């Protein structure tokens, strides 16, 4: 009853992620919080 | 057929990525209302019922319209695990 | 609710399957990535 090992259930595609031009600023959400003093 | 089916095929290396992209994209697109929509007021999908054009409840149909403008980006790796399960909640109200 | 459908548990097909084998005295383990039993009967069948 597991997901099939093919199609949209092929380890090749599956892990593909999607994000938007504005949440592309999640890289700069963690970008500017490091060096202190 | 469905809008720019051919062009939307070209965006990906394989058939199935676009299916994974679209669905996943739609998931967020109809998780956070339609608050995340990289698609402007005038280029949103619409119906005709009651004599009144109201936006299409069909999430799957939006994501396709969306990706067709190239405004999204997709890959095997873009962000970490539960590390995205907070970012989209704060930029677009997660209630 | 208008929420999107969630992903699903194990089907009685499989559960009941294991249990039939179980009954016939054959240990049927579902190992994880590094070969550590996984709980298909979430709680329920595990003892203590």
């Amino acid at each position: 009853g597991r997901l099939i090992p093919a199609g949209t259930g092929s380890d090749f595609v599956r892990f593909t992620q999607v994000v938007d031009q504005k949440t592309l600023k999640a890289i700069e959400e963690a970008r500017k919080e490091a060096v202190e003093a | 057929a469905e809008p720019g089916i051919d062009k939307l095929f070209g965006m990906v290396d394989s058939k199935y990525r676009l299916t994974v992209v679209v669905a996943k994209r739609a998931q967020q697109l109809l998780r956070h209302g339609f608050k995340n929509t990289v698609l402007e007021p005038e280029e949103r999908p619409k119906m005709q019922t009651l004599e009144g054009l109201f936006d299409d409840p069909n999430a799957e149909t939006w994501a396709m319209k969306e990706l067709l403008t190239g405004r999204l980006v997709f890959g095997e790796n873009l962000v970490p695990e539960d590390r995205l399960q907070k970012e989209m909640e704060r930029i677009y109200p997660g209630e | 609710k208008g929420e999107d459908v969630p992903e699903p548990s194990v089907p009685e097909s499989f559960r009941v399957l294991v249990k039939e084998l179980q009954a016939l005295a054959l240990d049927v383990q579902t190992l994880d990535e590094k070969d550590n039993p996984v709980d298909i009967f979430e709680g329920l069948a595990s003892k203590r």
